[PDB]
């Protein structure tokens, strides 16, 4: 009243909202953003509006080799992610290593379109070779012993194994994946009784690619009650060139091919979060991320256009000023 | 040494059949792929068909039109020659040539004819 | 803080106003109530998010699939890879960190410097005419309304005007 | 489809060089077999190769192959250089052994 | 800025004077003309070139082939090579882009700062004797000629010699 | 009254930087950090003449490509250039084994002399070495081959076992190249190489494996159904080689002097090569700045500043430029 | 510096006093000698320490083998290491030669600022009582015994109680 | 008169720090954040005692090098230390096929205990077990061989399928060593292992393969014209391994059960191993500091500082120091 004061003060209300400095370590601010998202939506969802894959109780070995416990899913023609459970067991089932698997696990991953096709029908294209008499009990499907879907597993036909000559020149304008295998036994009284040959080679010319395959022919400790291993092996037909598949003895030929065009740059989320319906920038097994924050605290493994992981627990950028309310 | 051999037949009406044969002897018969050249009495050469040493894939030439195939029998040392006359126009001196190893690209069959066989007298006409 | 005026001369906030992060507040005769200026709150807020936003879209990445997979007899790989996601996560967890420890002691010194400056701009329109009572306010020396209240939170004070008002009143 | 083209008669004066010519396509990335025929004889192999010359066969008979045509470049002829010769080549393309009507070269 | 000095009491540059980054007007009935300070632009170019130098020379690198070539059958380690170029290229480009930010701030708030500490050090010598208008302008209550101009501008001010033509003046 | 304003100068500069607070503001000098010009030349790095292959890759160049015969091999190189479009690489199909970091090996050698460890006149006494050429590797029309591997035939009916070791006596790693072949056919087999089945066994002090055939018929690359496998090593300065093989064996006519030099890379590109003096060098241009960042493109060979994806890298030495 | 202080008006340091970082001098008629502020040196080392513990504590490492070793035939996976490691070489050089360029800057900044501050304080609580004359020294128009040296050192000062014995300075 | 002047703490202190703006400054207190010291004593870390094979490397001591008995082996430790002098590794020559990955795995261990997967004394009844001697590891003078490891010969003159498995029942991953013999010449082939074509198989859950001699003669390396490629696989808990062999194989006397612990890492140097306990260890000397920043080597190994090619990172703490 003898002076009107016209004081110089900051703004201040009730936020608890707490930021670290460089001098002092707790100190509360009336506004602030959160430049570390700690929250995830929980549900595997799409990127770039693409349905991410989902093999379920399933892998990678499993869905392309054409397992009979992971036929269910829907196959789709675009994926940013192949969804697999942490458990996924039912994958390759007769014992065996898939050569170059994580290789081909890093290029089937952003597959643009995916049509598989029957490269070699298994009505017509295999006439001198049995193709009914070649299910086991690693695969069994309703309790009955059974093989892959993607792959026919060729018997001797009658007493003798013609040698096996078949070409597919690519005429699809795309990348062809084919994956066959090569069988070794576990006596060599299992490789006269199922391929008629006893020193047999397999060769698969791409025009690129080429190597022979020889059994390794020697009894092993159970797994999974076959005594015997089940290489498989497979390579990218060029849009252009041939493949050829020559055989004596021991070869899981292909019933379909998987005709692929590569956007490359995504890979394989392993978790049992459920797949359902959204719109995401990017996605962790523990759950998406709709933020257009910097940082994130979520998971290591982020597949997208998505924040940099840190060990962080408050990145808060305190955009207001100090908050000391009296 | 090596000394490719001739057998043939002396004349057939368009519409008959005679045998070619290539008793080859003095090397390894097995590992070279025989040919068979002919050639018009006063005109240049020209090739009839060419075998591979295994006795499989067959060559031959376009003239035939599928009726001449030539056979290999590597056991017996001596190569065949299907002769199913149905044209007058095949009166030539027959020879079977030796294809030496080639050099790179085409070795099995691509080879100089280092040892030529003698010719037969093969006429076919009304 | 470094420039002083947070915490500094002006102790307290003010939990009264609503309308901007700087404010002023006036006890004439005609009225009362905390006033906030929309010109040096607004520039104030507009690089406050601007800063943000060069925190935030400067940090531009790609489609990378941070994840690979390795099986094991490629365990020099794996660690490669191992130390490769590590050293990223030491590198960008410790710039993180400190960026968010300087910028905050930084916007934190920016709003220092922009209440501190509006108290230069109010002593340099003032004079001497209003003393400096402390508490980064202002007891005046003459009956000033609303307003000459609006002329110096529009940086628009006629010094003349109220000299002799000022230097009679000083006496 | 690959077609091989002489001359049917190519001059020479005794003791000059004498050039015999196997023309058509590309036969440069291509073996010619270069072989003379006398009448009443079997072809005996002269040049086996793009160049190189066999055994019991004189130095004089040399060939060099080129972008398009083979030449049988003897480096003088005599009166035992009186023949037909021909030119064989495998063709690769087509799987063929194609020969030419040869050059008749007269020593005169 | 931060200090107040640019876009502060001053907001104009002087398009007369090329001499140095700061600089003065003396306006007295000897003469006129822009006259930069030599030793506060010496020493400020100083330190700004030093910092300049410490961005680019800290920076100091060594023979490094950043380019590797791989096959189809290692495309996990090609796409661990472009992992670790492209981590590469965030973490430089988020400390080389903000670190422009905030290197441009500091080295403004640094002219802010040597433009507001001139006017300090004016302030300091000349005590009262000037009346304090803005935009660095010094109303002198005294006729100072072009010595007092040196002085001043050098540093040191006898405030006793013209202290009582000052107070006769502001009388 | 007198004036004695303080003020900061401006000027006509136009000079755009960005801060954290305010973005486009103009100052009255800066230095840009940020190298965005180059002269579009492949010019000389470290003081040595850079190595062009022109229409050769490595594989060409090493392994003797009759296309490769314009360049010339004489001193040290610091990077070797490809132009995008070579393809006269390997003219017979097959995979070159270990080829990436041979590549990278040989980037930068300081003493390469290509010399003869064999050579063709006398070190093959009992095999033939003048068939070896191919239509799949044209120098001028006719059949030509490697001249820096002699590719064997056997001579006459026969291919004995081949022995022979090269003691090196150099006092530097003396790169060796070799070669495999594998029919497309049983028959091609036995008819270039005596022996149905071939063993190639190559020894050293460190390096020691056996190579046999993979006889099977591919589809066709370059007119050829077989492929033609090439191997490699480095022999120590003062250990040994030996080379044994009863068939398909592709031997070193020209091995190649060696001592490697801190290593570096390979760059491919259009562009043509001058003589300059530059540390850094990009694809698309050469660049000689000590200034820390560039964006010309992130493959580099030197000691090169930081590839970066700004446009706008600018310190403001000076101060705010506010004219008027 | 950026403040002003340090180097700026206050030119030297004292070798006297070692109570403190920031301390005073008093001429006064009971005693001499330097005495420190306990409060401010208090919350200087504080932050200053906290400075260091954020620098120090802040940078977490895990248990990390940086050693991989790789022979002949994997040179490319070796150099890709070497990369790695060149370039972690780099950014952390890099980081921490700037880092210390800048919280040196930054601290030196802050010791301008608590001395500058110091003085602001001590200016705010004498008001026009004291006579500023450079070098941070504050030469007084009264007696001011050692209990006013310890009013105006605490940071509460009666301005009013001295008013009168001030007015008899200055005329 | 009277005054209270402020003033900023100065002494006699020269500690120089480099502020972005000016270079050389002297403070009055600063704390170095660039520690040049090191004890110099290769120490234990994580309060274990580090591993050293002294005149040995890795592949000597896993194989049982008759060099480097000497060591006490331990059930624990942090890293594995090799003088960069130490050459006495594989003695007779070959290349250990999977060598950089198996150290790598074998850096730090758990639980490490050598045990008598198959005791020499009964577990091979039907092959030669002491003619198995070289003169590329000599012993006292002596040729002997690996104590790890068995060279079986043809006992008589026959070698048999020598059939023999392990069904892991230790609960541990036991690593399991064998080597595949290459001989100079057919006829130390056939004076050898009796069987020209002889086929290794190792079997297990995860880990098949197939190996053959590769039998030409070779440039002398310590007097022996042939090889002897080492091959490893680590046998999961309850899994099981299988060794068939008609020739060419030199058999484990002794595995190793073995359990990982986070992976680590190799220190080559000629530093003396003494006791102390520090975070940090690397081949220069062990690092006992808090700081973020070191320059003594790159290589490092533990809850190490990051690595600067700095000399002064002295960060100020104190005031300019201008006295
Ligand atoms: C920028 C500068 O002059 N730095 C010097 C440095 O070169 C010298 O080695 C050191 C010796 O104390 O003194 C400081
Ligand atoms: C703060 O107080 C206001 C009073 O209007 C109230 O609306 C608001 O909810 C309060 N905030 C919290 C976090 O309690
Ligand atoms: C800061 O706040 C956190 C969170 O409430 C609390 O746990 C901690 O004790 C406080 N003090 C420090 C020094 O971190
Ligand atoms: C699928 O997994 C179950 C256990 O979850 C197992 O019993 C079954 O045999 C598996 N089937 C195949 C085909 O792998
Ligand atoms: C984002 O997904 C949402 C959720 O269904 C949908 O409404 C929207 O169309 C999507 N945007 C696209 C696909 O561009
Ligand atoms: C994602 O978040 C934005 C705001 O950041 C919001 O507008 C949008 O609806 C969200 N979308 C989904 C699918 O949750
Ligand atoms: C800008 O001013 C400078 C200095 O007076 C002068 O040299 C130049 O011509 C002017 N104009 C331009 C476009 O640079
Ligand atoms: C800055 O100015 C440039 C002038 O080229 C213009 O392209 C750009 O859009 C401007 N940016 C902003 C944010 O106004
Ligand atoms: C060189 O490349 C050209 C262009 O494709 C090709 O036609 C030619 O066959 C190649 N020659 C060799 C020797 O590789
Ligand atoms: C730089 O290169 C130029 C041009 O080739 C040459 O003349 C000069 O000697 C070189 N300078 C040095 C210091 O090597
Ligand atoms: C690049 O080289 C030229 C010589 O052509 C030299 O004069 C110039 O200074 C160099 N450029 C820089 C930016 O140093
Ligand atoms: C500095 O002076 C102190 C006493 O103030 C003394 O203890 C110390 O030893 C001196 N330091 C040096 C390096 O002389
Ligand atoms: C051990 O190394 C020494 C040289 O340091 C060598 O003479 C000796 O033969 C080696 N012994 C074995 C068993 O390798
Ligand atoms: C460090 O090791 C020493 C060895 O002397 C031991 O006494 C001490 O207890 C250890 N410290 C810890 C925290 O385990
Ligand atoms: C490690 O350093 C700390 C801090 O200086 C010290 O207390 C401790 O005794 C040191 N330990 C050893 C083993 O040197």
């Amino acid at each position: 009243d003898p002076g009107d004061t016209l004081c110089i003060g900051y703004h201040a209300n009730n936020s608890t909202d707490t930021v670290d400095t460089v001098l002092e370590k707790n100190v509360t601010v009336t506004h602030s953003v959160n430049l570390l998202e700690d929250k995830h939506n929980g549900k595997l969802c799409k990127l770039r509006g693409v349905a991410p894959l989902h093999l379920g109780k399933c892998n990678i070995a499993g869905w392309i080799l054409g397992n009979p416990e992971c036929e269910s899913l829907s196959t789709a023609s675009s994926w940013s992610y192949i969804v697999e459970t942490p458990s996924s067991d039912n994958g390759t089932c007769y014992p065996g290593d898939f050569i170059d698997y994580e290789e081909l696990r890093e290029q089937l991953s952003s597959v643009s379109s995916f049509e598989r096709f029957e490269i070699f029908p298994k009505t017509s294209s295999w006439p001198n070779h049995d193709s009914n008499k070649g299910v086991t009990a690693a695969c069994p499907h309703a309790g009955a012993k059974s093989f892959y879907k993607n792959l026919i597993w060729l018997v001797k036909k009658g007493n003798s194994y013609p040698k096996l000559s078949k070409s597919y020149i690519n005429d699809k304008g795309k990348e062809v994946l084919v994956l066959w295998g090569i069988h070794h036994p576990s006596t060599s009284a299992d490789q006269q009784s199922l391929y008629q040959n006893a020193d047999t080679y397999v060769f698969v010319g791409s025009s690129r690619y080429s190597k022979k395959f020889k059994p390794e022919i020697a009894i092993r400790p159970k797994v999974r009650d076959q005594e015997g291993r089940m290489n498989y092996y497979w390579t990218l037909v060029e849009p252009g060139d041939k493949i050829t598949f020559e055989a004596t003895g021991n070869l899981v030929v292909p019933r379909y091919a998987f005709a692929m065009e590569r956007n490359a740059g995504s890979g394989i989320i392993i978790s049992d979060t459920p797949v359902h319906d959204c719109n995401t920038t990017c996605q962790t097994p523990k759950g998406a991320i709709n933020t257009s924050l910097p940082f994130q605290n979520i998971h290591p493994i982020t597949i997208g256009k998505c924040p940099k992981y840190v060990k962080s627990t408050k990145l808060r950028l305190a955009t207001g000023l100090r908050n000391i309310p009296s | 040494e090596v000394q490719l051999l001739e057998s043939g037949g002396g004349l057939v009406q368009p519409g008959g059949s005679l045998r070619l044969s290539c008793a080859a002897s003095g090397f390894t018969f097995t590992h070279f792929a025989m040919t068979w050249v002919r050639q018009a009495p006063g005109k240049g050469l020209e090739w009839v068909s060419t075998i591979d040493g295994s006795g499989g894939g067959t060559y031959s030439a376009d003239f035939v039109k599928g009726r001449f195939t030539v056979s290999r029998d590597n056991s017996k040392n001596t190569l065949f020659l299907q002769m199913n006359s149905l044209r007058a126009e095949d009166t030539a001196l027959y020879y079977c040539a030796k294809v030496s190893p080639g050099m790179v690209d085409d070795p099995h069959l691509g080879g100089a004819f280092h040892i030529w066989g003698q010719g037969t007298m093969v006429t076919v006409s009304s | 803080g470094l420039f002083g005026a947070i915490a500094g001369f002006i102790e307290g906030g003010w939990t009264g106003m609503v309308d901007g992060w700087y404010g002023y507040h006036h006890q004439n005769e005609q009225g009362s109530g905390y006033a906030a200026d929309l010109k040096s709150t607004q520039n104030a807020i507009d690089k406050i998010t601007n800063k943000v936003n060069s925190v935030i879209e400067k940090m531009n990445t790609q489609f990378t699939a941070v994840g690979k997979e390795f099986n094991h007899l490629e365990k020099r790989i794996e660690n490669l890879n191992k130390k490769v996601d590590d050293g990223f996560l030491d590198i960008w967890t410790y710039n993180a960190e400190l960026l968010v420890l300087l910028e905050n002691e930084r916007t934190l010194d920016y709003h220092d410097s922009n209440v501190k400056n509006l108290y230069e701009k109010v002593r340099s329109q003032l004079k001497n005419n209003a003393k400096e009572i402390g508490n980064g306010c202002f007891e005046f020396y003459h009956k000033c309304d609303n307003t000459c209240m609006e002329s110096v939170k529009n940086g628009t004070y006629d010094y003349p005007k109220y000299s002799e008002e000022a230097k009679l009143n000083r006496e | 489809s690959y077609e091989l083209t002489q001359p049917p008669s190519v001059s020479v004066a005794p003791g000059q060089t004498a050039t015999i010519t196997c023309g058509g396509n590309n036969i440069g990335l291509k073996t010619v077999h270069w072989c003379q025929q006398k009448p009443g004889q079997a072809p005996v192999v002269v040049v086996y190769d793009n160049n190189d010359r066999p055994s019991g066969i004189p130095e004089r008979f040399s060939g060099s192959n080129s972008w398009n045509t083979a030449t049988l470049t003897i480096t003088g002829v005599e009166a035992g250089d009186e023949a037909d010769y021909y030119c064989q080549v495998w063709d690769s393309g087509s799987h063929q052994v194609v020969f030419g009507g040869g050059t008749k070269l007269t020593f005169l």
